[PDB]
């Protein structure tokens, strides 16, 4: 049999607003059918001790869908994440860990990188290091048959992501973000890259993963940045999408470029590579 | 059923959303401009609706003229639109082109060359055969089209029933609108899919190397299915490129997908030109994309739509006709294109699906160095053939006639000077009977005069053969790999007095060998040029017969046989003569240009005086198709030109 | 360390084509599921 395509939800900064988020997920599932997974890519916890979280931790309330969450983006929230390699925080809510590869039984491959960039030694529990980026690349890109991954989840935006694409509004993408996330994205080539933390919604035009007439053609990447839950400006914080995993796709169909595709934003000009 | 499948396709063209708006303008207005990108449906749909208009008008059915600058374009679109009207070609839809007329008394839509409607205008000055005349692809601003714009601006003041439609693919409509008395504009929007525009980071030093490399790289690395369009400047450069692209892909081994290379240039036969409408090759079993690459001159720049094109390669060059009136030289030179041309080139990509245009020059250079519009051909051509046609049209005031982009007055002075000294004009400048006959020949005036005046030297059979061999591509096929065999075959026909008599020998031997295709191969003779020359000769003779011009031959055993031909040549080309100066270079009469015999001549030595058919401006000045003449003939056959009072000392 | 075979043709995309393509050609992501209003 040819398998039915998966259906997924991606969520931005939750910020401790668990009741608002999960009621919305319940309403959508009642209306449009069941989704397989919810990926929460921003601040899951708020700054102040959250009475709401205690009801979920104890099992009085239960998440309506299997939820994977990215980690403690700051010092205030590190206490909620007990095991750095990942652990179940509450029923149907699982912390993926600092870094690793998740491969679902459908074949969906998700690579995740939690935290903000840091060069300090010892590495803080709320930060990622150059070692984290290098380790992920070696696990996947060293195999001669590597084409890319299905989904990359990071909390900060990649640095210089606004190059060649449409306007990112109020976020200056050259000054904000993490250069390591940009380098990681270039090597891993995700079909979807979800991010948050900048508290705004931005769906960038797709960019190609190959260099025209220098390398053989590769698939395009769609980068989507999500807003914070319950924001007053009503920016889009929950994104629903349906994906066939790369392993099941025909090679000719996978590499097809949309008409509005742009250049890869992270590629330096020919004068700067001389260093 | 084939008509219905054509109908399903043609109804999707952008123009059909404007058919009612087109008809509303056409009935109410006498002149108007129609702008639409190439592939919008202009050449195919607009004249058919004019046939619908012309069929509903009462009275005698006048035809629809639609001009096409290019013979290849005119023939192929006439065939196509006959298929769109479900009629036979040469019945209700026909074509008429220089040296080939496929029309009849049923023809109500004729696609034609500019230089045939203008020639019909010389015989029907109000163009009464037509009720609608369509000036299509007028943004090329060809030499005969620019004249036709002014002729129709005269006729519209005299014929309120004639409708004139100027069709363009460029945004330069303001020139066309204002010139036809502030006529309306119908702008047909594009339905071209997006074309990505790529530039190189630095300027390429070898644009031919860059063209070959970019063609191969697209074929290997682009995942979209799609045909390639490589633009080049002309036949000889395409033929070497086609050989190079063949070698450089054959060395890449079996894994590369099949490429279908197809040349498209004006000297190809119709059956080979029609091959461009064939589908691309299929994708190979290994997944490698099958692609077509058309390596074309500017004949593919306008009027034509190659379905399946996704990738355009633009070197930015073409061959344009140039005339230098201060030295009376005509030449073909390779020149840069305009931004308008480069946008039209790029817009070929977006025709069947989204696509890409690879421009081999920097994006900075595109903004500040490329010209906005292509120069009108009248600004860069010898007006001698046009002034001869203009005077035959009753256009006496050649100075204040409304040219859309007027030629330099000096260039007009050269056209009058050429015709005055030929006795096609008198000293007052009026068109003589000799000129009026010369204009009817689809020839250059030098060639037209030479055919007519050769009757009095009893050698008009031979000169008509020479003119026909000159009115067609050069007849010696000289392959780079086969030069030795081609020259040794050519020397069997080489006449000592030069190339005109060598062309005569080739043509006579061709007719004596019963048009044999095999004999042409075995002697490296261009069978297609010769059949074209035979076609040219049989129609020019029908023009000669129309003017009762006697087809005469001199006795072949007479010493004066070749001598009389050489005298007859002087009657048209006495201005294109050079004298052998004491230091062994040649000096052209009056303009004093230092020239050399062209390396394709049969003349191994230098006569004291040579007549030449063509001046060839390159890295050196050459004169091509040269013949020995005696100086005592010059002062006797052309005393007005060879008056020693005004003639320079040479 | 911070203190310390014919060459393929490189192509860079034009600026002008970007602006025209962004407005006219923004295709809605075919895989996106449109969530309703509250």
């Amino acid at each position: 049999m040819a398998q039915k395509p998966l259906r997924l939800l991606a969520c931005g900064d939750v910020e401790g607003k668990f009741d608002i988020l999960f009621n919305r997920v319940q309403a959508i599932q009642k209306k449009s059918g069941n989704f397989d997974l919810l990926l929460c890519v921003g601040n899951f916890f708020g700054s102040t001790q959250d009475a709401e979280w205690e009801e979920y931790k104890t099992g009085i309330k239960k998440a309506p869908i299997q939820t994977y969450v990215l980690g403690a983006n700051n010092q205030e929230t590190v206490k909620y994440f007990q095991d750095a390699d990942g652990c179940e925080l509450a029923e149907n809510i699982t912390y993926l860990g600092r870094k690793g590869i998740f491969t679902g039984s459908s074949g969906l491959q998700i690579v995740y990188l939690s935290g903000t960039e840091s060069l300090n030694e010892p590495v803080p529990g709320y930060s990622f290091s150059p070692k984290d980026v290098s380790s992920l690349r070696m696990m996947l890109c060293t195999t001669s048959q590597f084409k890319g991954v299905d989904i990359l989840l990071t909390s900060p935006w990649p640095k210089c992501v606004g190059n060649f694409g449409n306007s990112s509004g109020e976020v200056d993408t050259k000054k904000c973000g993490s250069a390591l996330v940009s380098s990681l994205a270039t090597g891993l080539k995700p079909r979807y890259h979800f991010a948050a933390l900048e508290k705004t919604y931005y769906e960038r035009l797709p960019y190609r993963n190959h260099i025209i007439l220098q390398e053989n053609a590769q698939h395009a990447t769609r980068f989507i940045a999500l807003a914070n839950v319950g924001n007053p400006e009503k920016k889009k914080y929950l994104y629903a999408f349906s994906i066939v995993p790369m392993k099941l796709m025909d090679a000719a169909e996978l590499v097809k470029q949309p008409p509005d595709v742009t250049e890869n934003p992270y590629r330096k000009s020919g004068q700067e590579a001389s260093i | 059923p084939r008509y219905y499948d054509i109908l399903k396709k043609r109804l999707q063209l952008p123009v059909w959303e404007y058919k009612d708006r087109f008809t509303d303008i056409l009935v109410r207005h006498q002149s108007f401009v129609l702008v639409g990108e190439t592939g919008s449906g202009k050449t195919t749909q607009i004249p058919q609706w004019c046939v619908e208009y012309m069929r509903s008008l009462p009275g005698p059915k006048r035809g629809v003229a639609c001009t096409q600058p290019r013979r290849v374009a005119a023939m192929s679109v006439a065939q196509r639109v006959a298929d769109e009207m479900d009629v036979m070609l040469g019945q209700e839809v026909g074509y008429s082109i220089r040296f080939e007329d496929c029309s009849s008394a049923k023809t109500i839509l004729k696609y034609m060359t500019d230089g045939m409607l203008l020639r019909e205008a010389m015989n029907d000055p109000l163009l009464e055969r037509y009720g609608v005349i369509i000036l299509d692809e007028a943004h090329e601003r060809t030499l005969a089209t620019d004249i036709l714009m002014g002729v129709l601006k005269e006729v519209v003041r005299q014929r309120s029933d004639l409708k004139v439609i100027v069709m363009s693919a460029t945004l330069d409509a303001g020139k066309f609108q204002i010139y036809f008395d502030n006529c309306p504009l119908l702008t047909i929007p594009g339905r071209t899919h997006p074309v990505e525009i790529f530039y190189t980071p630095e300027p390429e030093r070898d644009y031919l190397e860059a063209a070959i490399r970019t063609v191969i790289q697209i074929h290997m690395c682009e995942e979209e299915e799609g045909d390639l369009l490589l633009f080049l400047t002309g036949q000889e450069e395409i033929d070497e490129a086609c050989k190079r692209i063949k070698r450089e892909v054959d060395d890449l081994g079996p894994e590369v997908g099949d490429i279908k290379i197809i040349p498209l240039y004006s000297t190809l036969p119709p059956q080979q030109q029609q091959r461009i409408f064939e589908p691309p090759p299929p994708k190979k079993q290994n997944g490698a994309i099958g692609r077509k690459v058309v390596v074309s001159t500017n004949i593919a720049e306008t009027s034509l739509t190659i379905d399946g094109v996704v990738f355009v390669i633009d070197p930015g060059f073409a061959k344009q006709k140039v005339y230098n009136p201060r030295i009376r030289v005509e030449s073909l030179l390779v020149t840069a294109i305009s931004k308008a041309s480069a946008q039209q080139r790029a817009g070929r990509a977006g025709r069947t699906r989204p696509g890409k245009c690879f421009r081999l020059y920097t994006e900075k250079a595109y903004k500040t160095e490329m010209q906005d519009n292509t120069y009108p051909e009248i600004l860069r051509s010898n007006l001698g053939s046009v002034v001869l046609q203009l005077k035959k049209l009753g256009i006496d005031d050649l100075v204040h006639f409304d040219f859309m982009d007027p030629p330099a007055p000096e260039t007009l002075m050269r056209a009058l000077e050429l015709l005055n000294y030929l006795a096609a004009l008198n000293d007052d400048g009026d068109l003589t009977e000799l000129g009026s006959m010369m204009a009817e020949f689809p020839l250059d005036p030098q060639l037209a005069k030479m055919v007519i005046a050769s009757c009095d030297y009893n050698c008009s059979n031979e000169v008509l053969s020479i003119t026909a061999m000159l009115s067609v591509p050069q007849c010696f096929v000289r392959p780079t790999e086969a030069k030795k065999a081609a020259d040794e075959a050519k020397m069997r026909f080489a006449h000592i007095d030069g190339d005109h008599l060598t062309l005569l020998n080739v043509y006579h031997a061709f007719k004596q060998n019963h048009e044999s295709v095999q004999w042409c191969y075995d002697n490296f003779i261009n069978y297609r040029s010769l059949m074209s020359a035979d076609n040219v000769r049989q129609q020019l003779s029908r023009i000669m017969d129309r003017f009762n011009l006697p087809r005469r031959s001199t006795d072949f055993t007479s010493r004066d046989y070749y001598i009389n031909i050489r005298k007859a040549l002087v009657t048209g080309y006495f201005m294109q003569v050079a004298h052998l100066e004491r230091t062994g270079h040649y000096l052209t009469v009056k303009d004093n240009q230092v020239v050399q015999l062209h390396p394709s001549t049969v003349l191994d030595h230098k006569p004291e005086w040579v007549l030449y058919n063509e001046f060839v401006l390159t890295t050196k000045n050459y004169i091509r198709t040269c013949t020995d003449i005696k100086p005592e003939w010059l002062v006797k056959i052309a005393p007005q030109y060879y008056d020693m009072s005004n003639f320079p000392q040479c | 360390y911070n203190t310390q075979a014919q060459s393929k043709i490189l192509f860079v995309r034009s600026d002008a084509s970007r602006e025209e393509l962004a407005e006219l050609a923004q295709q809605v992501n075919p895989e996106e599921i449109q969530l309703g209003e509250d």
